[PDB]
């Protein structure tokens, strides 16, 4: 889901 | 006592969505269809439960296309509950199949042949509930044989009387006035008052086509009514409803009396008058009970008595008391009595004798029209004012109606417009008043004027030849206002097309100004209005040669000659070619002032 | 003449519909939502007597249900209102304070009661005691 | 019943039960029950300081003092005392509640608090006072003190806070409805610059209000219009959908600069389209409004969405109104290059299950036939097949469009007359009946059955639409002019029926005109009625140009959605 | 110029009633109830005219929401206000349901009194509404709250504090595709939006950047933004600068029609064997990196109306034939890129009229993918707060792309 930006 | 039925109904109700409802219905329909066709014979309880399940499914709304044969199989059953379920299924679901109709008729014939009061009641209710020509042909000869001197139970007599009522309403041709009419009339003397009520309903219906055959019913009914009303409350102990002795039977007897002319027998007419006087005098007595149902029953009997008095209109003394009682009801606290009083007072005002007595209540009628704030009661007050109107006071009635229309919603606006227009037309002592009234209707309502009203105002204006000069002037004054409805534009165009020369002398109303005023409204109007205005433009071409250039220019406009609608283009081209090509004589003779007109 | 008899809850579901005239199912529906829309808008203060179409209906609410009878224009209004009240009282006595569940679970019994009271679109039996005795005798069978 | 219990619990010392009973009373008021007799105990419960209870009691006060002034008068002292409440929130609440009371007594005592609140350091009270000035103008506002409020409100426009500026702009726009020749009261160019600057600071509703106010102003010079538009344009990006629509309205009105030699004209025409195309991707209601307005935009200025037809193709899952408007807008932009795609789309749409969509598609096929001459034969063949499908309403629409195809292309499509006249009993609509009567009358020379077809209608002449009556009268007069001897009795019959037996003043007017025209001389009547007529010239259900201009002046408003002038509906 | 605002339930009862103008009376509620809710015909428009009176209605859940005016009100403004009020009520108490309206009666009446005043929509961004609307002190906080309600920066409250400055970025897209069998894309359309969840303290000046150059860059036809972002700067210098409101909010909306990367390629194969058997095989190629896992995949294969039986053969996943939908629904829980799947189907056709040919409906497909079909990737997002001392490095940024299918059809 959440990926590092 | 049907556990399967209970669980199925709970499963139907417990569904939280229509999809689950349809799924459960389809599942149970598949189960019941499989169960009817199974090899194991179905006992009566299963047949009854499944037929009742089908009945519930059909009553929910969904269509059922099977299960009729099992239902008819229940008709020929010794148990009462199975028979009841079968008869209910037959009554609710109607199938026009010759074999099934024959089986149903055989079952009903078998039940009627028996002497069981309950089975006869079921059969009679089945005959009365479903009406068909086949059932009438089967049973119209037999049903009269049941409610005649042959000994039958009182409930059976009631059911037979109402079944014959249904068969007569459905098929009057199959119920002829035979020798049974006299002994059907003689049911008005039975001790059991339910039989008397059923007989009264049947005789009331049958008397319209055959007043002479049932002539003795008036003499039999006056005595029964007098024995009912002029008796102590102890009597009729079973049928005394909230200290009012048999209100429904009294109402039915009064209606049966109402369907006949005044009785010829002086003693009978005296009994009827005395009964009516007692009924009217019972009003002033204080109520025996404070409950509203007692007053409701008493006023039901009283209103039926008043309707009888109005229909008879043979006793001038009774009419005064009836009018006074209705006037007292006009200001009653309960709105039901106010509505009923207005409804009955309209009929009273229709009578010629009591015109002044009803006209006396004009102030309270106007007050009820203004401050009641109920749509139905205000409509009844408007109808009464319509009936109450007269040449001596038409102006006040029309003014009040216009004031109410200014504060009337949308639904009754068209009806009020029609009533005001017809009153203004009929009671126009001075014709300058009618034009102003119709202009007021066009201004206030506009959308609800309808075609007939402005048709008729043009009818009145054309024929008079004395109000035309005022009509043209007032319409010119009305058109230059910034707010003008389409009907006002139509009326103005038509009146000014023929009577524009009446006011053409005045500098303010000159042909250029009239044409400019009309062309200002030309573009913002529908197709029929534009076509009517084109006709008015050619009329102006005829009347005023000085304005011919401008009208020819506007007709020559590229927008007019290429209108999408056929009629506008047709009139534009025709009028342009008529103005251009005519030799000023044919154009003159084509356009004239026209002959005068002849729930 | 009674044209039909309806019992509706405040939601709008028809718990009884006995028709004394020939009506198509589509037209029967049209009548059902017509009656529902006309009736549920009116409150208790207004008159019980409201006209729609060629006929008119006498309605009266009992708990959540709406008991309405449709009659002709010339029929007696208060008499049919009292007929509604008599019918509701007999229902209350028979079912021991009628609710909606007694109507859904025992629809055939309620049809029997209506047939005993109103037949052929006319008032048939007005006495409560006689109707109750007849219902008891039927139940014993 | 429970009403007595509600009164009992309202008449209690405990504050919790007091406010609970107030909540149940307001609930009973909302569901429809009348609790006007329960006013005095709420009056007794007025003396408190709880903001929630105070607001609920204010709501009850407005709702019932709308019709009950006499004993609701006493709240004047409470309102006056609350006017100097240190808390601005309760100040604004009191002002907005006192202004909402429409009775005569509150009017006198509202004036001083409103004047005090108009000039305030706190801007919330200022905005509330501006809208309350509008409320006071709503009822019985002629006193010179109203003029003092109005010019104070006008001076309030030059304020640092944006929201008070927006609300004052709305108030001026509302009050400007009056027409004593003193309209709109403001908007000198310094205020134009101020408002254009304030578009940025104001909220999404403020931009709507300011753009609507600007739409009324007209530029003095040419360069002023361009300078205004260069600042209105940044609003085309989404501050709100109504913001985009209002900006489109402002730009469309201000297109009065040089059509050709000015490049900014072309730049603005290019910039207008993308927001219009984007509006269709929103919610169905906003999409419907956008399509209703795009229809008017295309009618007024066709050269905006000319090359953007692909986005208006109907989709199966679209709502019905969106589908109808998309069909209309496609037929607006149909052209020679893309006629094949739209024609295939119409062929597909003619097979849908909805009656209205199929009727509009059958209309649209004929509209394309009228618009594009090259595809006229193919569209007529498609229409003939649709007639052969034998569906009644398809036949009605095909006939009513074949009438217009005949009008646009005269004396070259006469092979269709027999197939059309075969479908005579299927016509039960006045429009198709009138169309067939016109077709029979116009081409009566080369069909022998015309007399029978025209005479068959006279049996039901009355109880028939006026359009059909007039069309029939004109058609019979035409047929008489083509063939005099064979149609002697028929014309006398129809003329007598129209003149003596009709109540319509217009119908008998036409009857007299025709009768006298035929009676005086035949050749003049033949020259008049049968004169050559100009072609309809590729009309696509066009709205009146004057009404179109008014609707363009009212793009954002609801009159554009209704496609009717504001005069029609109040 | 919203004269009145009413909310009904599915029964028809009036949940709440509020009237702002005298011209609107008790008759308007009754007219709407009898004309719109109980309408005999289903063909209508969102706005209807009833006796010189206009009614705007939207439906949320089983609840009707209506606004009635007797003036020439702005239709788009009224619809946007209705949407915004629905959003505010959802922000307070989640689902818009009947018992929620009954329980929060006073709260909805506070909202109706505040966010609208005499038909004029006031501030309704619910950032300020939280401050002075609940379910003392001195003039300082009172003037602060009043200014933040009425001032320019109304969406964000002054006193926001957090111990972990984090924000969340969500790129949501819906793709509409209709591919011709001849390899020509007849219609393409991508609708996207960036949803931002910000937990930041102070008044940060946020700069949003993306591949909108007009080595990855996409050509966006147009961008439609939020209120908080400064549109003048965007037009002048192509910069996205905004102050993020506290909580969730939709930052921007975009539309793309060029250079669309297709997530899958559909190759339909239909074989006709007389009038009894039909052979249909569908193979899909996953055109993305294997590190991305596709989820919630639905393939809808239409079947002839005269089909008597359907056989399903699948090596991966499960193939379902449902007569309720009259189509074969093929679902796969997951697979990676550069993968293939095949289905073998036997269609037995019942006897039918020879004249009636079969017009094949398009093959509709539903899917959710981690990648963005338009190709939009957030290059950077700068945050700066002059008042406080935390820098951009202290801020923690997260990004997620969820591309859901919209109208994805395949002609067969
Ligand atoms: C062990 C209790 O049986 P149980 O709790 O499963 O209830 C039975 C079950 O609901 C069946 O479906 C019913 O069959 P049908 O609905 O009658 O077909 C049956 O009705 P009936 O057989 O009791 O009437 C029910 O009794």
């Amino acid at each position: 889901d959440y990926q590092r930006l | 006592g049907m556990r399967g039925l209970a669980v199925f109904i709970s499963d139907i109700r417990n569904c939280k969505s229509k999809e689950a409802e349809i799924k459960r219905i389809n599942k149970e329909l598949a189960n019941i269809r499989s169960k009817f066709k199974g090899d194991k014979a179905l006992d009566g309880y299963s047949k009854k439960k499944y037929v009742c399940k089908l009945l519930f499914i059909f009553l929910l709304g969904h269509d059922i296309d099977f299960g009729h044969m099992e239902a008819v199989n229940l008709l020929s059953s010794n148990r009462y509950t199975e028979k009841q379920i079968g008869y209910l299924f037959i009554s609710v679901l109607v199938n026009s199949n010759s074999e099934l109709i024959r089986l149903i008729n055989n079952a009903i014939k078998n039940d009627l042949a028996s002497r069981n009061p309950t089975f006869m009641g079921l059969a009679l209710h089945c005959i009365a509930n479903v009406g068909s020509r086949e059932m009438a042909e089967a049973f119209a000869g037999e049903i009269p044989k049941i409610l005649v001197a042959g000994d039958t139970m009182d409930s059976v007599k009631q059911s037979a009387a109402l079944c014959l009522l249904r068969l007569y309403r459905t098929s009057p041709d199959l119920v002829p006035m035979g020798d049974w009419t006299s002994r059907v009339v003689h049911l008005l003397n039975d001790q059991h008052l339910g039989v008397v009520t059923a007989a009264t309903s049947l005789i009331t219906t049958l008397a319209q086509k055959n007043p002479e055959e049932f002539k003795t019913s008036v003499s039999l009914a006056v005595s029964r009514l007098s024995r009912i009303v002029t008796s102590a409350s102890t009597d009729l102990q079973d049928y005394t409803y909230y200290f009012v002795p048999a209100p429904w039977l009294s109402v039915k007897l009064l209606r049966l009396l109402q369907c006949y002319p005044p009785p010829e027998d002086p003693a009978v007419r005296g009994r009827l008058t005395e009964c009516l006087e007692t009924i009217l005098n019972k009003a002033q007595e204080p109520p025996k009970s404070k409950k509203v149902q007692h007053s409701n029953a008493k006023n039901a009997v009283l209103f039926e008595a008043i309707s009888l008095i109005i229909h008879h209109d043979s006793e001038p003394n009774l009419l005064v008391r009836a009018c006074n009682q209705l006037g007292q009801f006009l200001q009653h606290r309960e709105t039901n009595l106010r509505y009923l009083a207005l409804e009955s007072m309209c009929t009273l005002a229709s009578s010629e004798f009591s015109h002044e007595a009803v006209k006396t209540h004009i102030e309270t009628v106007i007050n009820a029209l203004k401050t009641e704030r109920d749509v139905s009661v205000r409509q009844r007050a408007v109808d009464l004012l319509y009936a109450m109107c007269d040449r001596s006071n038409a102006q006040q009635i029309v003014a009040e109606m216009l004031s109410y229309l200014e504060t009337a919603d949308y639904s009754i606006r068209e009806e009020i417009v029609l009533k005001v227009a017809i009153l203004a037309e009929k009671y126009a002592v001075d014709y300058t008043w009618y034009v102003d009234t119709i202009l007021n209707l066009i201004r206030i309502a506009g959308d609800y004027v309808s075609e007939e009203v402005w048709y008729r105002v043009i009818q009145i204006v054309i024929n008079r030849d004395d109000v035309q000069g005022y009509a043209a002037k007032t319409v010119f004054e009305a058109l230059q206002a910034p707010a003008c409805h389409e009907n006002l534009v139509k009326v103005g165009g038509y009146i000014l097309g023929e009577f524009g020369n009446l006011i053409a002398g005045d500098p303010r109303s000159s042909p250029l100004i009239q044409f400019n005023l009309l062309h200002s409204k030309f573009h913002l109007c529908s197709v029929p209005t534009r076509a009517l205005l084109l006709s008015t433009y050619i009329k102006f071409v005829n009347l005023f040669p000085e304005v011919k250039a401008t009208i020819q220019d506007v007709l020559r406009s590229d927008s007019q000659l290429k209108n999408a609608d056929v009629e506008l283009q047709q009139r534009a081209v025709e009028y342009l070619r008529l103005s251009t090509v005519a030799s000023t004589d044919i154009l003159a003779t084509v356009l004239e002032e026209m002959p005068p007109f002849p729930g | 003449m009674i044209r039909f008899i309806l019992i509706q809850n405040r939601a709008g579901k028809t718990r009884l519909a006995k028709w004394y005239m020939q009506f198509d199912d589509d037209e029967k529906q049209k009548l059902i939502e017509e009656v529902h829309a006309v009736v549920t808008v009116r409150d208790a203060k207004h008159t019980n007597f409201v006209e729609f179409r060629n006929f008119k209906i006498i309605y009266r609410r009992y708990a959540g249900l709406y008991f309405c009878i449709c009659v002709d224009v010339n029929d007696n209004n208060l008499a049919y209102l009292e007929a509604i009240h008599n019918f509701v009282e007999v229902l209350n006595e028979y079912f021991h304070n009628v609710c909606e569940l007694d109507l859904v679970f025992n629809f055939y019994k309620v049809y029997t009661v209506v047939d005993e009271m109103f037949l052929a679109g006319e008032i048939r039996e007005t006495s409560q005691t006689k109707v109750l005795k007849q219902l008891l005798m039927l139940q014993s069978l | 019943g429970e009403i007595f219990e509600l009164k009992a619990e309202l008449n209690n010392e405990k504050k919790e039960k007091r406010k609970e009973a107030v909540k149940k009373v307001i609930a009973a008021m909302t569901v429809g029950k009348d609790v006007s007799s329960l006013f005095p105990d709420v009056v007794n419960c007025m003396q408190t300081d709880n903001l929630e209870l105070k607001k609920l009691v204010y709501l009850y006060l407005m709702n019932y003092a709308k019709s009950q002034p006499d004993m609701a008068i006493m709240a004047v002292n409470s309102f006056v005392k609350d006017c100097e409440d240190p808390n601005p929130l309760i100040r604004a609440l009191a002002v907005r509640t006192m202004g909402c009371i429409r009775v005569d007594k509150i009017t006198e005592y509202l004036c001083e608090p409103l004047r005090k609140c108009l000039k305030d350091e706190d801007p919330y009270v200022r905005k509330t006072a501006a809208v309350c000035v509008a409320k006071l103008h709503d009822i019985n506002a002629q006193m010179v003190e109203d003029q003092g409020f109005l010019d104070s409100l006008r001076d309030l426009i030059a304020d640092s806070n944006p929201m008070v500026v927006a609300n004052a702009v709305a108030a001026l726009s509302e009050i400007s409805e009056s027409h004593p020749n003193s309209n709109l009261l403001d908007l000198n160019p310094q205020n134009i610059n101020k408002l254009l600057t304030a578009l940025n600071e104001c909220t999404e509703w403020g931009q709507i209000f300011i753009l609507d106010c600007l739409s009324n102003y007209n530029p003095k010079d040419d360069r002023e219009a361009q300078s205004i538009c260069e600042r209105v344009t940044p609003r085309l990006s989404h501050a709100n959908s109504a913001v985009v629509l209002s900006a489109v309205k402002v730009l469309m009105k201000f297109l009065e600069l040089l059509p050709k030699d000015s490049d900014y004209y072309n730049m603005l025409l290019k910039k207008l389209a993308p927001p219009l195309v984007t509006l269709l991707s929103g919610e169905p209601e906003v999409q419907y409004v956008a399509l209703r307005n795009i229809n008017l935009i295309v009618q007024k200025r066709p050269e905006i969405l000319k090359q953007e037809i692909k986005v208006f193709f109907v989709k199966y899952n679209d709502p019905i109104y969106v589908k109808l408007e998309k069909l209309d807008i496609m037929i607006r932009l149909a052209s020679q290059a893309n006629i094949a795609q739209v024609l295939a789309e119409l062929k597909e749409y003619a097979t849908e299950v909805d009656v209205d969509f199929v009727r509009k598609a059958v209309r649209a096929i004929g509209r394309c036939a009228i618009k594009v001459e090259q595809s006229a034969e193919r569209c007529v063949s498609t229409l003939l097949d649709l007639i052969q499908t034998k569906v009644n309403y398809v036949v009605q629409e095909a006939i009513v469009v074949i009438r217009d195809i005949f009008r646009k292309y005269p004396n070259k499509y006469e092979s269709i007359i027999a197939t059309l006249c075969e479908n005579l009993d299927s016509l039960d609509e006045p429009d198709a009946r009138a169309a067939m009567i016109w077709i029979v009358g116009e081409y009566a020379e080369r069909i022998d059955n015309a007399d029978e077809l025209l005479e068959s209608f006279l049996e039901g002449f009355h109880d028939e639409s006026t359009q059909v009556q007039l069309t029939l009268l004109t058609a019979i007069v035409k047929l008489f002019l083509k063939k005099p001897s064979e149609t002697q009795e028929l014309v006398q019959q129809v003329l007598s029926l129209a003149t003596q037996d009709s109540d319509n003043p217009d119908l008998r007017d036409r009857g007299y005109i025709y009768w006298r025209l035929l009676s005086t001389d035949p050749v003049t009547a033949k020259e008049v009625v049968l004169s050559e007529k100009p072609l309809i010239s590729e009309e696509t259900d066009l709205i009146e140009p004057t009404l179109l201009d008014e609707l363009i002046c009212h793009i954002g408003s609801l009159a554009s959605v209704y496609h009717k002038p504001p005069n029609a509906f109040v | 110029m919203i004269g009145g605002l009413f909310i009904y339930n599915h029964k028809g009862e009036v949940l709440i009633s509020r009237v702002y103008r005298d011209d609107i009376g008790r008759n308007a509620v009754d007219a709407f109830r009898v004309n719109v809710i109980h309408a005999r015909q289903q063909v209508r428009s969102p706005v209807t005219n009833i006796a010189r009176t206009s009614f705007f209605h939207v439906k949320r859940s089983n609840i009707w929401l209506a606004a009635v005016t007797k003036q020439n009100v702005n239709a788009a403004m009224v619809f946007e206000f209705l949407y915004k009020m629905c959003d505010v009520m959802a922000a307070y108490f989640g689902k818009i349901s009947e018992e929620n309206i009954k329980n929060n009666f006073v709260l909805i009446y506070e909202l109706l009194d505040e966010i609208l005043d005499f038909g004029y929509p006031q501030n309704s961004e619910t950032g300020a509404l939280k401050t002075f609307i609940t379910q003392h002190q001195t003039k300082e906080e009172q003037s602060q709250i009043t200014s933040q309600v009425t001032g320019q920066i109304g969406w964000r409250r002054e006193g926001i504090k957090y111990r972990r400055n984090e924000l969340f970025l969500d790129v949501l897209e819906s793709v509409n595709l209709l591919m011709s069998p001849q390899g020509q894309v007849l219609s393409a359309h991508v609708s996207g939006r960036v949803v931002m969840k910000s937990y930041l303290s102070g008044m940060p000046e946020c700069k949003f950047g993306m591949n909108d150059k007009i080595k990855q860059s996409i050509a966006i036809d147009d961008c439609t933004f939020h209120q908080c972002v400064r549109l003048s700067k965007f037009d002048s210098e192509r910069s996205i600068s905004f102050i993020p409101p506290d909580g969730e909010f939709e930052l921007m909306r975009y539309r793309t029609t060029k250079d669309i990367i297709l997530p899958f390629r559909v190759i339909p194969l239909v074989r006709e064997v007389g009038r009894t058997k039909l052979e249909v095989k569908v193979v899909i190629k996953s055109n993305f990196k294997p590190s991305l896992l596709a989820q919630k995949i639905e393939v809808r294969i239409p079947t002839p109306l005269n089909t008597s039986g359907v056989q399903v053969i699948c090596m991966k996943g499960k193939a379902k034939y449902k007569a309720s939908e009259n189509a074969i629904v093929w679902k796969i829980k997951r697979m990676a890129g550069m993968k293939e799947s095949q289905i073998s189907a036997e269609i037995e056709l019942l006897p039918t009229n020879d004249k009636k040919k079969w017009a094949r409906p398009p093959i509709s497909m539903n899917f959710e993918v981690p990648f963005a079909p338009s190709g939009l990737k957030v290059r950077y997002l700068k945050v700066f707060e002059p008042k406080l001392n935390y820098s951009d490095h202290d801020v923690i940024k997260w990004v997620r792309y969820i591309g859901r299918s919209g109208i994805y059809e395949t002609r067969c």
